[PDB]
């Protein structure tokens, strides 16, 4: 199937091509669409006098998405004015990647032959990152994380806080979040100005950036005899306004007051 | 209202810089310095915290 | 050149300064003496140990006149009791007024630095 099939790199088999006589039965097995024409074959009838065929077919009903399996279809011809006139047995089979397979079997006569739409070249599938599996729904490819990232509580989320010299930052991979429950979160800290943002390291994250000083975000500075911490508040929602379920992280990092340094050079005396 | 608390410890940064010349202008990039007794030493510490 | 050049004020780089360690290896261009420590550097090998500096440098030769053009000299360098024991590529050239410009170098190895003489604020 996706493995075992022959490949057409034909340009006339596209919507705009003019007109022509070829037509075709000697098309047999699972064929993979390349090139100008087009990759996937055409989703609704095509006014008559196109594909290089008098009578041009189509695809009647959607594209499958990604994970169906087999697929059949009852690929339409348009001709005479009435869309669908004959009708052929196609198999429809999606594939991981940005392409489908098609079982092409011969119309009942001449005229016939099929199309291709310039389709969703424009759309592609490595703006998903690797933890985002190349998955689509009704013909358009989405990306979907890793279906074993399913958390339910909000206790156990992920936090990736490092307390920089200059500043501290709090982490959230987006993937916990978006099994969580929020497909936009909103990331607000004792002032809002202080939005989140995100940012690709390892894997997907938005984070909060909070400057290590006392008041530039409203930050809590208290510092004791031995350390000193910055104590702020953030503030997650999946929407603007929160009607249940208010989430507070009360992040604080504290940094030392007795440190140390030593030379990195070599240092060699001589006296008489 | 559900308050989670979390936190973290950070560092502090801060350096020497041995100072080619008196009044401190001119870090030192080498690995091994080679002076008299006589001379004297121009350093301090600096600190990007 | 004598309008591109960068303005050096150090009152340590006399040749009377005890001694120290600087080495002067990212003087990048033409510069311009001014200060107490001198206008004009040092024309004979001062005594070792001295301009803050454990081996310090000095032109051999004399500084060009004035409508002398580009000057090419070599800076000796006064170590371990020999004088211009090590050897440096500087461009000394004239410059409208009391006052003149230098191509300094970096030295090939550390502890060289530069000296001002008193040279001659006094001739105005
Ligand atoms: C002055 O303020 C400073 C900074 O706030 C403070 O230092 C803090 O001391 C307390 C008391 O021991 C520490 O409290 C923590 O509490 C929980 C458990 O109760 C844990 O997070 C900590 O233990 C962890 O220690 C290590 C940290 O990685 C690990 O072995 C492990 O994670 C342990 O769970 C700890 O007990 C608090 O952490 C520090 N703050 C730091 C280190 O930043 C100090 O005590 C104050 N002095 C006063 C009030 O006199
Ligand atoms: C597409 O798939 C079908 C079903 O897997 C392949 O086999 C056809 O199956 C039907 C239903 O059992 C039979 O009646 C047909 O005779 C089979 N077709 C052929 C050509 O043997 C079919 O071969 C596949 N088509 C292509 C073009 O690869
Ligand atoms: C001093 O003058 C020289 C001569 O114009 C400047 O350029 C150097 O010229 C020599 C001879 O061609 C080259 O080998 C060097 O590589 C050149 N140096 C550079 C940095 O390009 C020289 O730059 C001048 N020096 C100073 C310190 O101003
Ligand atoms: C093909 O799909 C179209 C669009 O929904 C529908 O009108 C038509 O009836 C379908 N063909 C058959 C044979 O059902
Ligand atoms: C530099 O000039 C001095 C003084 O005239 C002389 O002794 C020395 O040999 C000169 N150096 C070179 C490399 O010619």
């Amino acid at each position: 199937p996706c493995q075992a099939h022959r490949t057409l790199d034909e340009y006339w088999r596209s919507t705009e091509y003019g007109e022509g006589y070829a037509c075709d039965t000697d098309l047999r097995g699972w064929y993979r669409f390349v090139g100008q024409g087009g990759a996937r074959m055409a989703e609704t009838c095509v006014p008559v006098l196109r594909c290089n065929t008098a009578a041009p077919m189509w695809l009647n009903g959607t594209h499958p998405s990604s994970d169906e399996g087999i697929v059949s279809r009852k690929a339409c011809a348009h001709w005479s004015g009435h869309c669908c006139l004959w009708d052929a047995s196609v198999q429809v089979k999606a594939c991981a990647g940005g392409y489908y397979v098609y079982n092409l079997t011969a119309p009942p006569e001449c005229h016939l032959a099929y199309c291709t739409d310039p389709s969703s070249v424009e759309g592609t599938c490595e703006e998903c990152s690797i933890d985002e599996d190349c998955k689509s729904n009704n013909g358009r490819w989405h990306c979907q994380c890793k279906q074993d990232f399913n958390i339910t509580d909000i206790s156990l989320l992920e936090h990736r806080l490092e307390c920089g010299a200059n500043d501290m930052k709090v982490s959230l991979g987006k993937c916990q979040l978006k099994s969580l429950g929020f497909d936009k979160v909103f990331m607000y800290l004792s002032d809002s100005r202080c939005s989140g943002f995100n940012d690709r390291d390892n894997r997907d994250w938005v984070s909060v950036v909070t400057p290590a000083r006392d008041g530039p975000c409203g930050t809590v500075l208290t510092r004791n005899e031995t350390h000193a911490t910055y104590s702020n508040t953030l503030y997650l929602a999946d929407e603007i306004i929160i009607r249940d379920l208010n989430i507070k992280i009360n992040f604080a990092c504290s940094y030392p007051l007795d440190m140390k340094v030593s030379l990195k050079t070599a240092l060699q005396p001589m006296v008489s | 209202a559900l308050n989670i608390r979390v936190g973290g410890t950070g560092m502090f940064t801060v350096r020497m810089a041995l100072f080619q010349t008196p009044s401190y202008t001119q870090p030192y990039q080498g690995s091994s310095v080679t002076l008299s007794t006589e001379a004297f030493l121009y350093v301090g510490t600096m600190l990007d915290g």
